[PDB]
């Protein structure tokens, strides 16, 4: 009867819209938990690959200071050694200076002479064999032995 | 005052001979090989094609029967040509059968499109009469299904939806005026168009199988009323070209029909006489004692020389230069 | 008639001095004749022959020009063929004459063809065609030619005139035998003179003789590729289907053989197949292979008939046929349009070249006004559409649904009815 | 018993229907006891499960049924020494299983609400299989012992040969350092046992006629053994033939008599052992698939009447326990009152069979959810 | 009547249908705010990252100042004993070697 | 008439008519064979012709090569020629030099000159001078050659 | 006589079987007449080729002599030529190949 | 019954004991013939053996050591003969060094002593030929 | 009964200690027979071992007897080359000496 349309009337709507309902609750629950894997997926990926890049700048950055330091030290040590070899050079020239200044005095500058022609003899020559040969004492002289030989 | 005679007669003049007899009808064979059944003779080929023809034609008769065109009847009786006309003949009644199991097949075929796309038809209309409350809108979780029902069955039918999908089934009924054929059942009863709504898959099979289980036919329907009336559309012209084609088909069974019952009896007759012409030319003597056929036979003896006219007339419609000779005997087996 | 007449003519001997009497002919060729008419016995007529083989055919040429009588023609005449008949190669004794004479046979009694007694001349041609036939000369040049036009004249009187005509026919096969001859009749408007007294419906024995006539100049190959011109075999079949006789049946089911087996080419062999089928002369081979004969000739050339020509329909067949014929137009009820192993194993190749086929059949049944065009193309859309479900769309997406529908009522029957029945081919099912 | 679940679907609250069938129905007559169910109020679901869920729970009520009744079974076996009260020892709590079940509260314990309907019906069934299984194989093992002591008593059945003499025979008799003699009995009939004396210590040709003696005899026949030498043993038992007498070779199983003999004090002491066992782990086992029936018996009035009454919900169900012979006057005015609370414009008259398809119908509808308890 | 039940059902369907559109739409909606939040985050991150790329940096700086002027202090501190020590023996090393020329010795 | 005299002569004729049929085979497969002969003979004696043709054209090859390879030879040897009547008239030329340095060397002036000038016995000059001016003798004495 | 008769057909039929057997006897021997007899054609056929074959031989020999007697004339002209040069130029190649050797 | 004949079938018994103790006993003495002739002269046959081709070897290495002997005397018989041999020869030089000092000894390296021995070492074959006679092969 | 058991429970006592007392003294007489074998055996072989000691021993001399003949032939050559010299010695010195002298 006219209660019996009604009544079923209500009975169908009243499950098609729970359904509604329910699908929308399920959705609303699966769209909290995309919402989470998102953030996780997307803020992992992107924070790995700001990692590394900030990381090999980082790895970068202190390979770039190991080197400027080696250069740095590198650099010292052949100061010091340019230094020393200028301070020896000096030496010699003052001995040329001596050379050339002794050879203006006759008397010895004839013994001399003599000697070196009954012996390429000349002085430039003769100072430079004897303090390459020489060097290893001139060093000792100079700048003090070494502790650790 | 009866005799035995045996004939000798040329194969090929033979057969027109055995006929011109036949027709005479003074004649009395006898078999001449017992040794070998009958179901093995010389020419049961031919008398088994013979017996095939006339079956066709049983069958073509029949059909006129069964269709209320008559019979005719001229009173002439042609004889079976001896030539092979045979082929012929093969290939009239061949064609004569075929168009008519074709055309049968194809009328109770196309009547059943024709019948099923008339209830698709009605289950269109009504269904759109049904969503004509407020159609607002011009056009998915509802599951909708429709069709038709033997009326009187809506009590049962309704009770049964409603008990077992529990109060979870709408289903809308509607009389179908003008009862309509049943599509398999094939008689006229009233007809009651129904639509169901249900909610899912489950209630979906439920009501499916109810149905299917109530003998009901349900077909698709339409979605949305752009869907309606394309499908309803369609389903009327459809309609209309089934019925064209099969009037037309029927109009091609009449004549073809009526042309045969313009000559079956003739062909009956035809068939007939040449198949017992065969069956006797089995009775005579064959190529494994002699080319030329042997025939015995009881003749009144008065008859023979007609006979032997009769012959004659054999020969000269067979065209063979060679004669056929009837020869008397004197005889100790018993005259009839 | 002639073995009537070779008996009477046999019986009623003719003294051969009256002839000697008035002088008309040699002394030489009178005693000669009576010699050889004594001597009846195989041996005295070959001694005397040998002995005097050059004197026997001048004897019988000066008596039978000489002497107007036609008994005495009609003796020598039976006497001839009679030693011809009991040893053909007696012949060689008559060449001999001819060397002697050094002169062709032939004139010396080409104009004996034009003597009154029809008896004298069929007995005259069959001499010189048995001589021609068995001996190393190949007739030829005019008298060729002119011996050629008698049997023709012959021919053209077509029964005693049929039992005349049935000599000749004889002659002719004998001739024919030969390679050369063959040529030789070809030339000639022989084919067209035989064929037409096929065309008159003459006795069973003129059939049979024509038959073998035709089964004969088969043989060579360029015969039978040049006689297709007359198109012969429609004629034979009609004939075979008409008549029974087991020689007529035998001799037209040879000819076939040699048709189907000495063509020059495949292409003559598959014009010759189509020109058979056509005819409709598988289902006639068929019947006959049912029907049981004696001989295995007839039955390994029924075999051999048939599966040639099984072969030569599978071969058209092919689903090439069908779009050759479609692209030009040959919608003419070909093997093809009814095959059905063809649709059935092809109906999906319809849809080919972009429905390329089924748009040539819907212009067709659209502008088609031949009857016999429209109709194949209806009956071709019902087998597509039986023989493959799916087009059926297709066909209604080409609109070939309305023009078949359209074509259903057309004035032609022939039409009418393959439109009907690829209209209810085609709403078998929705 | 036979309880009876009716789903009365409320009427617009708990007292307008649940009153009327309980307090007037009573008071009208006595026709039968009511009580109220109180059906916790579940998580309904999609309809569409809901119907299938329908279908699962007229499927699992029979399963679990015969599942609770082959306990009884196997109850009624096992314990069919004091099968006295069989009912008493079935209950599941309570006093009685009739007490118990109308008491019937669903216990969130064995089964939580807030799961979903479908996952509820699985948690019982799992449960149930598991119980199916067990009844199956412990059962089985048990009816095995059992089988294994009725098979050593059959072989106290019988006569001597049929059964085994084990310690019938005396071992006395037995000769010591047999090597070439021997002891062989055969000797049954006692109608021809008339001069046993001479025949025993003559049965051979060289049978001894001191150490042969006699161990058992019955009132039709006699036992004894007879000594002869080692090659009188075929001809000895060849006169036994001749006096129609029996083979009786025992072949001196002492030590598997004695063997024997533990084996079956072994197993009757585990019989002891394991009946207490197998009974206890009966009795606990039907008062948990007796559960879990009811709970099946609930769940099924719970979507059967969800299903009948569209949400939400209202299902003071009553559980009615029918009187003597009351049946259908009881029914027959249910009908009557139930005829407006649901449809009276179907079914109640007839159906036809509908058995194609996914499901058919198989029980008898009434105008309201109605549901048996057979204990 | 008949039809009435009808419309009331599919008004109810189309109810239904945007009650799920709806939740859709906050799906999609809520989703597109997890990504928005997720990329501040990372830029709340990456400019974290920068700042302590740059303190880094500046401290790298200033430690490479302080060790550059430390090791040039070194380096003159080493040569001015260097000097100190030559200055001390320079008459006596220069004093060996003209001698050890002028002596010839041939 | 159906005496027996009729029979006979019908019987008679079928005896003829048998006989005829008889007659019609033996002339069709005699014709038949006759055919088969014809085409099987053509057949060998083609297989034949092939080893025949084979064999006496490879002969008629090697008689072509023959006559070309004496054609050749032919001209070689006249080409042969005329260089050899070209080389003695070079060396007609050079005898005349050769003669012509004899004459000179007998005016007593010039004969001197030419010792103060000069193995240089004159005959090896005019070898050494020579085989060097040959090409300009060449061309001097029978054109150069167009295609240079 | 109707046994006599029979009989006679019978024998009849007899002699068409005889007949028909001599024809296929001699299609079957004609066979290897076939095979055997295309030994004269092919010896016809060598004895041919060998005739022309050795005519072409024995006539083929007087080309040479017309070959050698053109050539020869041609040589003879280009001879002729060349001397003809030479006389032409011989005086002044003459002169300068002495003047240059002296 | 009785004891008497009883005891008739119990001697009987008896007697089958007693007899198969009698075949054991038999059994036993067909093997201290049989078996302990086999054992031995498989013992006999090993002893023999092996003491007998001890034997053999031992009077091989007897024989093998007269054979060594043997042939050492045979050697030192020839090399003793060949250095007589020798000897003589060299008496025969120093014979003739003798007599040249009659006609170091003398000479200019051709000293008399060189000259002779250079010589004599072509001589040698000629001188052995003439001394000890050709050799026969 | 008792008595009867026991007389034959000794008869079959005496039926097992008769073949073991036929195993032992069987044991007992291999072993007395492989001793006096081997006695027998090993005084056969020492005799034939001082027969062949003394055979070789005999042997040896008799071979020495040889070797004396060999001392004797090696003497008859050495004569023989002795008197083949002094046949010869003149002729080859003189023949010696004189080439010598032919320079």
């Amino acid at each position: 009867s006219d209660a019996d349309v009604q009544k079923q009337i209500k009975h169908m709507m009243a499950f098609i819209e729970q359904e509604a309902n329910e699908k929308a609750e399920e959705i609303d629950a699966k769209a909290e938990e995309e919402f989470n894997i998102e953030k996780g997926r997307l803020v992992q990926t992107q924070r790995l690959k700001i990692m590394e890049y900030y990381e090999k700048k980082e790895k970068q950055i202190e390979q770039q200071k190991k080197i400027q330091m080696s250069n740095l030290m590198n650099q010292a040590r052949l100061k010091v050694l340019r230094a020393r070899d200028d301070l020896i050079t000096d030496l010699l020239n003052e001995a040329k200076q001596r050379l050339s200044k002794v050879v203006k005095d006759t008397t010895r500058y004839q013994v001399l002479l003599d000697g070196l022609v009954l012996q390429s003899n000349t002085l430039e020559s003769r100072l430079d064999l004897i303090a390459q040969q020489m060097m290893p004492e001139v060093r000792g002289a100079l700048f003090g032995a070494n502790a650790n030989r | 005052e009866m005799t035995l005679a045996q004939l000798f007669l040329q194969s090929e003049a033979a057969y027109c001979c055995v006929s011109e007899l036949e027709e005479l009808g003074k004649v009395q064979f006898r078999d001449l090989n017992p040794d070998v059944n009958v179901f093995q003779r010389k020419f049961v080929n031919e008398v088994r094609r013979c017996e095939e023809m006339d079956r066709k034609l049983r069958f073509v008769e029949k059909e006129i029967r069964k269709a209320n065109i008559p019979i005719m009847d001229t009173g002439e009786n042609p004889e079976v040509p001896f030539p092979r006309d045979m082929i012929d003949l093969e290939a009239n009644f061949e064609k004569i059968e075929n168009e008519l199991k074709e055309i049968n097949t194809n009328q109770e075929a196309l009547k059943r499109n024709f019948l099923e796309l008339t209830e698709l038809k009605f289950i269109l209309r009504k269904t759109q009469q049904f969503f004509d409350e407020m159609a607002d809108p011009d056009l998915l979780r509802l599951g909708f299904v429709a069709g038709v029902i033997n009326r009187e069955r809506i009590p049962t039918f309704e009770r049964m939806l409603w008990r077992v999908c529990r109060g979870n089934v709408f289903l809308r009924q509607a009389e179908i005026e003008n009862p309509l054929e049943d599509p398999v059942t094939g008689d006229y009863v009233h007809k009651s168009v129904f639509i169901i709504f249900f909610q899912g898959d489950q209630l979906k099979n439920r009501v499916k199988k109810i149905c299917e289980g109530f003998r009901a036919s349900l077909y698709p329907c339409p979605e949305t009323p752009q869907e309606r009336k394309e499908m309803a559309s369609g389903v009327n012209t459809r309609i209309d070209d089934l019925q064209m084609v099969l009037n037309q088909t029927e109009d091609h069974r009449q004549r073809v029909l009526q042309a045969a019952a313009k000559n079956i009896r003739v062909w009956f007759i035809k068939v007939r006489k040449m198949k017992a012409i065969y069956h006797t030319l089995n009775l005579c003597n064959i190529d494994v004692t002699q080319k030329c056929l042997i025939a015995e036979v009881w003749c009144p003896v008065t008859d023979l020389d007609s006979i032997q006219f009769a012959l004659r007339r054999g020969t000269e419609h067979s065209g063979s230069t060679v004669p056929s000779i009837l020869n008397r005997m004197q005889t100790n087996q018993t005259p009839p | 008639i002639i073995a009537a007449k070779a008996a009477e003519v046999r019986a009623n001997k003719v003294n051969w001095q009256s002839y000697l009497q008035g002088q008309m002919i040699s002394a030489e060729d009178c005693e000669f004749i009576q010699r050889f008419e004594m001597k009846r016995c195989s041996e005295e007529k070959q001694e005397m022959l040998q002995t005097e083989g050059s004197q026997c055919a001048k004897t019988f040429i000066n008596l039978m020009t000489h002497i107007s009588k036609e008994q005495t023609v009609q003796y020598i005449l039976t006497m001839v063929d009679d030693m011809l008949q009991e040893n053909h190669q007696r012949v060689s004794i008559f060449f001999d004459y001819a060397k002697r004479s050094k002169s062709t046979a032939w004139p010396y009694f080409l104009p004996m063809l034009n003597r009154q007694d029809p008896f004298t001349v069929h007995m005259a041609a069959r001499i010189i065609a048995k001589l021609a036939a068995w001996g190393k000369e190949l007739m030829e040049g005019s008298d060729l030619n002119y011996y050629f036009n008698w049997i023709k004249t012959q021919l053209s009187s077509q029964s005693d005139s049929s039992q005349y005509v049935q000599c000749v026919a004889g002659c002719l096969q004998l001739m024919l035998r030969v390679n050369e001859y063959r040529f030789a009749w070809v030339e000639a408007d022989g084919v067209n003179c035989i064929m037409g007294v096929l065309s008159n419906k003459c006795g069973f024995q003129l059939q049979y003789q024509m038959i073998f006539s035709i089964w004969l100049l088969a043989f060579s190959p360029q015969m039978c590729e040049h006689l297709r011109r007359y198109n012969i075999i429609p004629v034979l079949s009609d004939i075979l289907q008409e008549s029974v006789k087991e020689k007529v049946t035998r001799i037209i089911l040879a000819a076939f053989r040699n048709f189907l087996e000495k063509s020059t080419e495949r292409e003559t062999r598959q014009e010759y197949a189509l020109a058979m089928i056509q005819c409709k002369v598988l289902k006639q081979l068929e019947n006959l292979e049912q029907q049981k004969y004696d001989d295995e000739d007839i039955s390994e050339d029924i075999k051999f008939l048939l599966e040639k020509l099984g072969e030569s329909v599978q071969d058209l067949s092919s689903f090439d046929e069908y779009s050759s014929e479609l692209k030009s137009g040959r919608l003419e009820w070909s093997p093809v349009h009814k095959s059905e192993k063809f649709w059935r194993e092809n109906a999906v190749r319809l849809n080919e070249k972009n429905y390329e086929l089924l748009k040539i059949l819907t212009k067709l049944l659209e502008v088609s006004d031949d009857p016999q065009v429209l109709a194949v193309a209806a009956h071709d859309v019902g087998e597509y559409v039986r023989h493959y479900p799916r087009g059926k769309r297709v066909i209604e997406q080409l609109g070939g649904k309305q023009l078949v529908m359209n074509h259903m009522h057309h004035e032609d029957q022939q039409v009418r009815y393959n439109a009907l029945l690829a209209v209810q081919k085609l709403m078998v099912h929705n | 018993t036979e309880f009876w679940l009716i789903s009365a679907p409320g009427e617009k609250t708990c007292q307008q229907t649940w009153e009327k069938l309980h307090a007037a129905t009573t008071k009208n007559n006595n026709l039968a006891v009511s009580s109220k169910f109180n059906i916790p109020d579940l998580k309904v679901g999609t309809l569409d499960v809901l119907v299938g869920l329908s279908d699962e729970l007229a499927k699992l009520d029979a399963f679990v049924e015969g599942v609770v009744k082959k306990v009884a079974q196997y109850m009624a076996d096992v314990l069919e020494d004091s099968k006295d009260k069989v009912q008493e020892n079935l209950l599941a709590s309570g006093v009685d299983l009739v007490t118990y079940i109308t008491r019937f509260q669903w216990d969130m314990a064995k089964y939580p609400i807030k799961q979903s309907l479908k996952n509820i019906s699985e948690i019982i069934a799992k449960g149930v299989t598991q119980i199916d299984n067990d009844l199956k194989s412990r059962a089985s093992a048990y009816n095995n012992l059992k089988g294994n002591l009725q098979n050593l008593e059959r072989k106290n059945a019988g006569s001597l040969l049929t059964r085994s003499l084990a310690e019938i025979v005396k071992k006395d008799d037995f000769v010591l350092d047999s090597e070439y003699l021997v002891t062989l009995l055969v000797v049954v009939p006692k109608l021809n046992h008339n001069d046993w004396i001479k025949q025993y210590e003559t049965l051979a040709e060289m049978v001894v006629p001191r150490s042969s003696n006699v161990l058992s005899e019955d009132q039709d026949s006699y036992l004894c053994n007879v000594t002869l030498f080692k090659k009188a043993v075929d001809d000895f038992r060849h006169k036994a033939r001749e006096n129609k007498f029996i083979v009786r070779d025992f072949q001196y199983n002492e030590e598997e008599m004695r063997a024997d003999k533990e084996e079956m004090n072994r197993l009757s002491t585990d019989k002891k052992k394991q009946f207490g066992p197998l009974v206890r782990w009966l009795k606990v086992n039907f008062s948990e698939a007796f559960i879990a029936w009811i709970h099946i018996k609930a769940l099924r009035v719970f979507v059967e009447s969800v299903l009948r009454y569209g949400l939400p919900v209202n299902f003071q169900a009553m559980l009615l326990q029918p009187n003597k012979k009351s049946v259908k006057k009881l029914r027959e005015v249910l009908h009557e009152l139930y005829k407006h609370l649901d449809s009276s414009a179907a079914a109640i008259i007839d159906a036809p069979m509908d058995i194609p398809g996914l499901n058919l119908s198989q029980q008898e509808y009434y105008p309201y959810v109605y549901y048996k308890i057979d204990c | 009547s008949q039809s009435q039940g009808i419309q009331q059902l599919l008004q109810a369907e189309k109810r239904a249908a945007e009650k799920v559109a709806d939740a859709r739409k906050r799906k999609a909606r809520r989703l597109k705010q997890a990504k928005e939040e997720a990329q501040m985050e990372v830029e709340q991150y990456r400019r974290e990252r920068e700042q302590e790329f740059q303190s880094k940096q500046q401290a790298a700086m200033g430690s490479q100042g302080n060790l550059s002027a430390e090791v040039e202090q070194a380096t003159r501190r080493q040569v001015q004993g260097m000097q100190s020590s030559q200055q001390r023996n320079r008459e006596r090393v220069l004093t060996q070697l003209l001698g050890m020329v002028c002596d010839v010795r041939p």
